[PDB]
């Protein structure tokens, strides 16, 4: 089973450096070329670097030849890539990708991808998030409201996981220089407020984890 | 540099329907020496990384089912989905890998599903006690499982129509039911909202000649 798994996405002010890394197995990663390909905020699939099977022959666009760097080490199944110069323009979620093609050969392309990093760059600051419980003043719709954080992302869970197919999460806005996002849950009128709703949520990036019991009003 | 162009940018299909996208090609990617056209085609369904779908423009990979098409050669290419399932909701990319030429892909076709029409949900919630305490007060609606997406929010304050503070968010299509949901925020200071006492959020969708109508007194 082919698994990609990418880790060093992270916030990084405008000028700075960072190294991303791929933990390849399933295959014979000495076999194939890897390659990094991001996906920008409007949703663009863009390549930034691959390397040969061996770690020999090196390619890049023009948008990160000098300020990039692929590499790999074929005895810990690794891929890397070293940015630095990093611009607010290279803010995207990365991919490892995996050439399709046995070693040199060509007609095959790139067929297995990672998971992703997330990878920021900016020059605001980290601030863990407000967390505020949204209930109402058969079915009982609950919220929570997640303001003033950054960066991306939080992650809101209801009754930690437990609740629910019935869960909205609405994507983040940025609203001066700082992020809110909401969450919503409908449970049944039978279960609030008898039964305890509570909203986790974690922000990795200021180490946060904030969990908000639902309370009723009057 | 080969410029990938995908027409149109989205579109709205209904389950067991064909589907046809469209990828145009800067310049040939038919190989001669080859006799290839070095043209891939990959979906990426939300939240997930792309998956390859198509290679060499008409070869299926592996586990993708028979229901996916590719055809044309050197700039002009389609995929073809011939019964349109809920799951193939995705976005699908096509990509050149010509040898001599740096990697390049289109900007995406975003396949959504066509469902019935249905009403949105509104619910409205006053400022939490710890968001007054620190000085701020955020009215919000949530305008549930509606379809299509386009529906408008107005915010009324003791009867006038308020246009400052407001931010609205829409949801991606539902994997379950096909629908969008919105959350709207109005957003004022403790000072401003203690001024005001009726605090309404009316919903207008395609569904109804009568919008929704949620509010609260601050008492």
């Amino acid at each position: 089973e082919v698994q990609l798994v990418e880790s060093g996405g992270d916030l990084v002010k405008p000028g700075g450096s960072l190294k991303l890394s791929c933990a390849a197995s399933g295959f014979t990663f000495s076999s194939y070329g890897m390659s990094w390909v991001r996906q920008t905020p409007d949703k663009r699939l863009e390549w930034v670097a691959t390397i040969s099977s061996g770690g020999n022959y090196i390619y890049y666009p023009d948008t990160v030849k000098g300020r990039f760097t692929i590499s790999r080490d074929n005895a810990k199944n690794t891929l890397y890539l070293q940015m630095s110069s990093l611009k607010s323009e290279d803010t995207a979620m990365y991919y490892c990708t995996r050439e399709g093609a046995y070693s040199g050969s060509s007609s095959y392309p790139m067929d297995y991808w990672g998971q992703g990093t997330s990878v920021t760059v900016s020059s605001a600051k980290t601030t863990p998030p407000s967390v505020y419980p949204l209930a109402p003043g058969s079915s009982v719709t609950l919220g929570c409201l997640v303001k003033g954080y950054f960066p991306e992302s939080v992650t809101v869970t209801w009754n930690s996981g437990s609740l629910s197919s019935s869960v909205h999460t609405f994507p983040a806005l940025l609203q001066s220089g700082l992020y809110t996002m909401s969450s919503s849950v409908t449970v049944p009128s039978s279960t609030w407020p008898s039964q305890t709703v509570t909203c986790s949520v974690a922000h990795p990036a200021s180490s946060t984890t904030v969990d908000k019991k639902l309370e009723p009003s009057g | 540099n080969i410029m990938m162009t995908q027409s149109p940018s989205s579109l709205a299909v209904s389950a067991g329907e064909k589907v046809t996208m469209n990828c145009k090609s800067s310049q040939s990617v038919l190989y001669s020496s080859n006799q290839k056209n070095y043209l891939a085609w990959y979906q990426q369904k939300p939240g997930q990384s792309p998956k390859l779908l198509i290679y060499w423009a008409s070869t299926r990979e592996s586990g993708v089912p028979d229901r996916f098409t590719g055809s044309g050669s050197g700039t002009d290419f389609t995929l073809t989905i011939s019964s349109v399932q809920t799951e193939d909701l995705a976005v699908y990319y096509c990509h050149q890998y010509l040898s001599s030429y740096m990697y390049t892909f289109g900007g995406g076709t975003k396949l959504e599903i066509k469902r019935a029409d249905a009403a949105p949900t509104v619910s409205i919630f006053p400022p939490s006690s710890e968001q007054l305490t620190s000085g701020g007060a955020s009215v919000v609606c949530f305008l549930n499982n509606f379809y299509p997406k386009d529906i408008n929010v107005k915010w009324k304050i003791d009867g006038s129509e308020r246009q400052n503070g407001v931010l609205n968010s829409w949801t991606d299509q539902d994997s379950k039911d096909s629908t969008y949901s919105m959350s709207s925020t109005l957003t004022l200071t403790k000072d401003e909202y203690e001024r005001h006492n009726s605090y309404t959020c009316e919903a207008t969708h395609k569904t109804s000649t009568s919008p929704i109508v949620k509010s609260f007194n601050r008492n």
